RNA sequence: GUCGACGUACUUCAUAGGAUCA
RNA sequence: UUGUAAUUGGAAUGAGUACAAUGUAAAUACCUUAACGAGGAACAAUUGGAGGGCAAGUCUGGUGCCAGCAGCCG
């Protein structure tokens, strides 16, 4: 029974799946740096002094990891992050406990889909006794399974030699990240989304002297791309964490900077037919038709009106007729209705098969029905593909997932190229038509349950929605039994309330969380996390309505 | 009188019906008119034949004040006394009396309706439905058979009736074969009617009766008077010729020592053949 | 004139939802 | 079940052919309804003796 | 705000056709409700 | 800002894609050298009818009248009713409306009024079983057109309600490899405020092409008169070969003006279907724009769709670059393996539209 | 183990009735179609279209109650003690 | 009733 | 095909009677 | 002479921390034990069930002012 699930499509690719995002979040000095630099000497037998940015690194025959070293103060990297890590290694100081980023990113993971989560303990030779140790274990791995799941693999970490790690459980980690599997998640399978792995500004600097150096940017982005399909085709919408939403002005295929042992083995043994480390930031009719400059009388004839008229063209009456004097030609389409006697069960058994075949054209469980039908359906998709010739293939389905690509963005603020900092991640996030809409988003909203104070009607609240983050005033409601949309003055202490806000419009069912504060400055000491919800419909208008009493004596 | 309540099983009734929007009903035995007024909304127009007259009325006060005024027409009187207008799907729970009867008119009328729902008693509706080899075959089942098949809908049950009726009933559609074979009726219904006196004997046996000598000799009498040949017309004058002449077909066309119950329509032609071929006509 | 249409209004608002809370209890028993 | 019935479908065919091949009409023909009277009125005696008279 | 009381209906002239429609329906066949003598 | 587009070619095809798609678009020189140029009353009624079923959306047209800017909102249907002007039937306003009805918000309740039959536009028949057979393949279990009063030109006076009851996330993938098995052919001959006799002679005249054929030939006679008929003399007829394999249907239609002769427009018709069948290979031409549209806009996946090279002609190549302008989806053609005949493979990849106006 | 494809009593203007306490969900080991209760309106909004909800032997002929939704207790839920992951 | 529920609208200036 | 038989599993209808009192 | 204390007094003690020693192959733990370790003794026991009461609040029905549903929303 427990082996029954949803059914859901996998868009991971085939063949040359991209690298996998492994995000090392947790709070400030509590060792992620020495953790990523311990694990990558493992790999590949060569420590990094320094580490900026994503770095990919090879991990065993057909596998691949980028490491990601989450700022630690910024709750909006926190946001984004949670959104496109594939895997997190949460690390946690063992003498000092749970903390705020923790506990505030956890949260934000299990709204936005939760990715595979990893503990971490460290610091624990601080510890001075061996029972209070034991003990400390015992509660934070409890209060961890709280959070993640019941029996969730929690490592542990004595000290630090040599900015390393003892090799022994960094041995136990690397194996444990190698066998792991990945679940399905919507959103991550619905949109396209890339890591930015370098950065580059392409503007003529001839235009930053006579223009000066307000003028808009022209940008390339390299990476990996991850989830969907990216449009080969450029006009593509997408929207860049913290900068905004552009349109890709140029996209091409670049060489796989980092390629795979078993990825070169096979161009190599291409070659008889006829670098674990990459951190650079630290008259064929089908061609006919789509030619434009040709018309298309000029395309029919070469190879050989309107849809207003829904008709289609025919030859006169008589021509018709003539051409139709008899029934030969088309006997083929209709049903037919000693040695002749094969003859005959010949020509029945084929129209019993017409006739009644498909009635009669198994599984053991529904589950595994719904799967096949992906799953036939997944082949059918693969199968043309090979078929299909590499320059068509392109234009048809785009860049695959796991293509290392050059994107190009015009008109990219001056400021992002200017105040870059190569900590902070850089994500690029495909866009829906419906993404693009702005309008009234309904939403079944309730106060966070850890946070100490209820929200008021008209009062600023970020929300992280899909992969924008974004300020607006909510106005929370009630259903009066279904009769009415009346405003309330604040949220429920301990129950959901609908809530209506503009901004951008999203496909029902897509989760969120709020957060009144985002600044350093002000995160005091209370969790950050305001409010969580699930967006219920969308529209252009609203019909909120207050109570109001007219009093006479 | 006996009158359905259970509305479900009319609701089945008039969706199985499958009437398109373009067709014209014959909806027997009216009633109150539960059926009539779904079938109103979803056809082109309805003729109702009604026998009590007050019930005609209850009807047409009933249906008074709607949308579907024109598209209702009541003929009031008995329904094979009058002779009808074209109609494309019957839809009846007629009393049972005249279960037997109504089937055939539709079978003999000039353009027969493509579908049929008709209600009919449980043993009268297997009987319908029999098939070759069954314990309840018989003539009906033989010749409705030949002019059309027939398929069960429903069982409906004593309960949905008030008063209760003694016996249960059903629900089956018939369809009228179109083309209609091309074999004469009354030849037909003579063979069986010969054939099916008990169906669990020999056909032979079936033929040894002196009746049935008398009648094949002097239809034989009349055919050969029809092809100018004379014909002395003594009583017993061919008893020894027909005789033989049924032996013979008997014998060849191997049917002698099959039961009739367990024949079915290719071996009944067959027989039908071979008596016309050596000059016996039944009917 | 404003007072008829209400009262039309919340009378067919009243039998659509009968007619639904018919539909449903007949579906789930 | 289905090449069973289209055989027969196609034996009911040519034997229905062949039927139409030799056809008469029955209205002079007495039919089998009288298989249990046994004996008859002297009314059917003469309407009988009246048909044979018009057929000759 | 609510009403207590059911609005006076006013006489347009498609209530007056319907109503009038039913007087006509109801003379055609002489379905008249009327009292009889005992 | 805006895609642009030249002339009223397409305007219906172009509109729809543009609601679909939710890009904005331009048209622009609508019959600028004619007389009496721009926008046509019936096309007028048609951004009418669009604004109608949908919020949000913003339709501009030029004070000359030979440019529109069209900005789309999100669909939402309703109940509502629609006055068509005599210069149009009802099948040229509701054919766009099957592209949109499944997608909605709410269910579509729209009430047609005016002319039911042309020359040049879908009929009644063509649309019930003509296109909507192609949506209930594709996932629209539940559609009808419910024809309450038939009106011929020139007075017209019919009244048609189209309810679309099945509101789907998005059409299913369509895999149709081979040319399917037409096992029947029925129809409906059909009449207003004119003599049954003239039904009959149609029905005689369709049957003596058709009698030749292999299968059924059965044709209804539906005759309309009365109130109902509608105001003006008229007669026409549809022939639908079924494939009851697939569901797959292959119709044509017309209708008769007055004095044609009833016989020579049943052989006409009846020897049109037959025409149909014949440059088909799994969709008929009248029914392919449906399919291509419906294929673009399905999950991100490729559906499969078998066409004959007959298929291939003006229509559709403009048809395949309106659909890359809006969608920038590729059609991909590939030759079959047999021999016997010439059909290819339409394979098209899917945007992973989805419907979001539908509340959940 | 179930897929809770509607919310029944979601419409219902009583509130805390027994009809707005059930849904409509499918049986993922044979596709047949169910219908269980939840304990609370309250709980009923965690409760949406297209999770996972783990069932359990219980407005007549409803003879199911739902205990987990998405792998979390629904209990843990109503309590706030866990959040539902998605 | 009309105008209730409605943002858009065509813009028509001939 | 809202087919028949059987097998299996469930639902349902048949509960009040004597004594005293008003 | 019954019930209630974020009232109040000085006595006791281990959960935990920890010199030491015992323990053990070496450790951890137990038993010991210097020295710390209690008033919300916040050093903050749980899992189920039953029953209330409240409003310028909300829904539904009607032999007026009522009844049902219910009530984190006044
Ligand atoms: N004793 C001890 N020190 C540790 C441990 N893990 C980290 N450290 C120390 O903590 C300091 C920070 O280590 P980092 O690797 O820089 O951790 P970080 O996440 O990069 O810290 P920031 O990026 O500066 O916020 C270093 O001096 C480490 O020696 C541990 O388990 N034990
Ligand atoms: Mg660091
Ligand atoms: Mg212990």
């Amino acid at each position: 029974e427990r082996k029954l699930h949803v059914p859901m499509v996998d868009r991971t690719p085939e063949d040359d799946p991209p690298p996998f995002i492994v995000a090392v979040v947790g709070p400030p000095g509590t060792g992620k740096t020495t953790l990523i630099r311990s694990l990558v000497r493992r790999m590949t037998k060569s420590t990094l002094n320094d580490i900026q940015g994503p770095i990919t690194v090879v991990s065993g025959k057909h596998r691949r990891l980028t490491f990601l070293e989450c700022p630690a103060d910024d709750l909006n990297a926190m946001i984004d992050i949670a959104k496109i890590a594939d895997l997190v290694l949460l690390l946690i100081d063992g003498n000092f406990g749970f903390e705020m980023e923790t506990m505030e990113f956890l949260n934000i993971a299990q709204h936005h889909g939760m990715p595979r989560v990893l503990g971490v303990a460290t610091h624990l030779d601080l510890f001075k006794s061996q029972s209070t140790l034991r003990a400390s274990k015992k509660r934070l791995k409890h209060r961890f399974w709280t959070e993640v799941y019941q029996g969730a693999k929690l490592f542990y970490l004595s000290g630090v030699i040599n900015g390393r790690y003892p090799d022994r459980e960094i041995l136990n980690l690397s194996r444990f990240i190698s066998v792991m599997k990945f679940r399905p998640l919507k959103w991550r399978n619905e949109h396209p989304y890339m890591l930015a792995d370098r950065f580059t500004d392409l503007t003529h600097p001839e235009l930053i002297e006579t223009q000066g150096l307000q003028i808009d940017r022209k940008v390339a982005i390299y990476g990996y791309l991850h989830g969907t399909p990216l449009p080969s085709a450029p006009g593509t919408r997408v929207h860049i964490a913290g900068v905004g939403d552009f349109s890709v002005a140029q996209i091409e295929k670049l060489p796989d900077p980092c390629p795979t042992p078993f990825y070169q083995q096979k161009l190599d043994d291409f070659e008889r037919e006829k670098k674990l480390i990459y951190a650079p930031m630290s008259w064929n009719i089908g061609k006919l038709i789509y030619m434009d400059n040709i018309s298309p009388e000029e395309c029919i004839r070469r190879w050989r009106v309107d849809l207003e008229k829904f008709v289609p063209y025919f030859d006169t009456f008589e021509k018709l007729a003539k051409k139709w004097k008899s029934v030969d030609a088309i006997k083929e389409r209709f049903l037919g209705a000693r040695e002749m006697n094969a003859a005959k069960k010949e020509k029945l058994r084929a129209q019993f098969e017409i006739e009644e075949g498909e009635n009669f054209k198994e599984y053991d469980t529904w589950y595994e029905l719904q799967k096949a039908k992906i799953s036939k359906q997944l082949e059918i998709n693969n199968i043309e593909y090979q078929e299909m010739t590499p320059e068509q293939r392109q234009r048809i389905e785009g860049f695959k997932a796991g293509s290392y690509v050059r994107i190009v963005f015009e008109k990219v603020p001056m400021e992002f190229v200017k105040n870059f900092n190569p900590k902070f991640p850089i994500v690029m996030g495909g866009l829906l038509p419906t993404e693009i809409k702005f309008g009234i988003v309904k939403a079944r909203l309730r106060r966070h349950r850890w946070h100490k104070k209820i929200l008021k009607t008209n009062d600023p609240l970020v929300l992280s929605l899909g992969w924008r983050r974004f300020q607006t005033l909510p106005i929370y409601t009630t259903t009066d039994s279904r009769t009415r949309t009346r405003m309330l003055k604040y949220t429920p202490e301990h129950t959901y309330c609908n809530a209506a806000f503009y901004g951008p419009l999203c496909s029902p069912n897509t989760p969120f969380c709020g957060v009144q504060i985002v600044a350093n400055s002000d995160t005091g000491n209370g969790f950050r996390i305001a409010a969580t919800g699930i967006v219920e419909e969308i529209d252009v208008n609203i019909e909120i309505v207050k109570k109001l009493k007219l009093v006479g004596f | 009188q006996h009158i359905l309540k259970n509305p479900l099983v009319a609701q089945g009734i008039v969706d199985k019906a499958q009437i398109r929007p373009s067709d014209v009903v014959l909806e027997v035995g009216p009633g109150t008119g539960n059926l009539t007024v779904r079938i109103l909304e979803q056809a082109k127009n309805v003729v109702a034949v009604e026998m009590d007259p007050r019930m005609a009325a209850e009807l047409t006060k009933r249906v008074r004040g709607t949308p579907v005024e024109k598209k209702l027409e009541i003929m009031l009187g008995d329904f094979m006394k009058t002779e009808l207008p074209y109609f494309d799907i019957c839809i009846s729970n007629t009393p049972y009396q005249i279960s037997s009867p109504l089937v055939f008119k539709l079978i003999n009328q000039p353009r027969p309706p493509r579908v049929s729902i008709l209600m009919f008693q449980r043993e009268f509706a297997l009987r319908l439905l029999a098939r070759p080899g069954d314990s309840l075959y018989c003539r009906l089942s033989a010749n409705v058979q030949m002019w059309a098949n027939v398929t069960h809908i429903m069982k409906v049950g004593k309960n949905n009736f008030r008063p209760p009726p003694q016996v249960e009933s059903s629900v089956v559609r018939l369809e009228i074969k179109n083309p209609r074979p091309q074999v004469d009726y009354n030849e037909w219904d003579g063979l069986l009617r010969i054939v099916f006196v008990r169906k669990n004997r020999t056909i032979s046996a079936g033929f040894k009766s002196t009746t049935v000598m008398d009648i094949l000799e002097k239809n034989y009498k009349t055919f050969l008077a029809m092809n100018n040949e004379m014909v002395d017309d003594t009583k017993g004058s061919m008893h020894d010729v027909v005789k033989e002449k049924i032996d013979t077909v008997l014998k060849e066309t191997d049917l002698g020592d099959k039961r009739a119950g367990k024949c079915d329509q290719n071996d009944f032609l067959r027989l039908l053949y071979a008596f016309h071929q050596v000059g016996i006509h039944f009917s | 004139f404003e007072a008829r249409q209400r009262i039309e209004e919340k009378n067919k608002e009243s039998s659509d939802y009968h007619a639904k809370m018919a539909h449903i209890v007949n579906t789930i028993n | 079940k289905f090449i069973e019935h289209q055989l027969k479908r196609e034996e009911r065919k040519t034997i229905i052919g062949k039927l139409q091949d030799y056809k008469i009409d029955t209205s002079l023909l007495t039919s089998s309804k009288r298989l249990g009277e046994g004996r008859q009125t002297k009314k059917e005696e003469f309407k009988e003796a009246l048909s044979l008279e018009r057929q000759g | 705000f609510d009403r207590t009381a059911k609005p006076v209906p006013v006489i347009t002239s498609e209530v007056t056709e319907s109503l009038e429609d039913m007087i006509r329906r109801r003379i055609q066949d002489s379905n008249f409700d009327d009292l009889q003598r005992r | 800002k805006y895609t642009t587009f030249q002339g009223s070619q397409n305007f219906r095809l172009r509109i729809v894609l543009a609601t679909l798609s939710g890009k904005p678009i331009k048209i622009e020189k609508i019959r600028s050298g004619d007389l009496n140029p721009g926008l046509k009353d019936y096309e007028v009624s048609f951004l009418r009818l669009i604004e109608s079923v949908t919020n949000g959306s913003v339709i501009e047209i030029s004070y000359t009248g030979t440019t529109v800017i069209y900005r789309p909102g999100i669909i939402v249907g309703g109940a509502s009713t629609h006055i068509c002007p005599s210069s149009k039937p009802v099948g040229y306003f509701v054919e766009p409306m099957l592209y949109l009805a499944p997608f909605s918000k709410k269910k579509f309740s729209i009430l047609f009024k005016g002319i039911t039959a042309s020359h040049n536009d879908a009929g009644i028949e063509a649309i019930k079983w003509g296109l909507m057979p192609v949506m209930e393949k594709f996932g629209v279990r539940e559609c009808a057109l419910h024809t309450l009063k038939r009106g011929s030109p020139p007075l017209g006076g019919g009244e048609v309600h189209l309810v679309v009851d099945s509101l789907i996330a998005q059409p299913i993938t369509m895999h149709e490899i081979d040319r399917p098995i037409i096992s029947s052919i029925t129809g409906v001959a059909y009449s207003t405020r004119v003599s049954p006799s003239l039904v009959n002679r149609m029905i005689d005249g369709a049957k003596k092409v058709l009698k030749n054929l292999q299968c059924e030939v059965n044709i209804t006679a539906d005759v309309w008169r009365g109130e109902n008929s509608g105001k003006s003399p008229g007669w026409g007829i549809t022939l639908v070969a079924q494939s009851k394999q697939k569901g797959w249907s292959y119709f044509a239609e017309d209708i008769g003006d007055a004095g044609s002769i009833p016989e020579e427009l049943g052989e006409k018709v009846a020897c049109q279907l037959l025409e149909e069948i014949s440059k088909s290979a799994a969709v008929g031409r009248n029914q392919l724009p449906l399919a291509i549209v419906y294929m673009v806009i399905g999950k991100e996946d490729i559906g499969r769709l078998r066409i004959n090279k007959e298929q291939i002609d003006e229509r559709f190549i403009i048809l395949l670059r309106d659909i890359k302008k809006i969608f920038n989806t590729e059609v991909f053609l590939k030759p079959v393996d047999e021999a016997d005949n010439e059909d290819m493979i339409a394979t098209i990849k899917g945007i992973g539209f989805t419907n979001t106006s539908k509340k959940i | 183990k179930g897929i809770v494809l509607e919310k029944l009593g979601i419409e219902s203007k009583q509130p805390n009735s027994a009809i707005r306490k059930c849904v409509r969900v499918q049986l993922i080991k044979n596709g047949k179609k169910v219908t269980a209760f939840v304990p609370n309106d309250g709980c009923l909004n965690f409760v949406d279209e297209n999770d996972e909800v783990l069932l359990a032997g219980f407005i007549p002929g409803v003879r199911f109650k739902v205990v987990k939704v998405s792998g979390v207790s629904l209990l843990a839920l109503w309590k706030e003690k866990k959040e539902k992951p998605r | 009733k009309m105008m209730k529920n409605k943002r858009g609208g065509v813009i028509d200036k001939r």
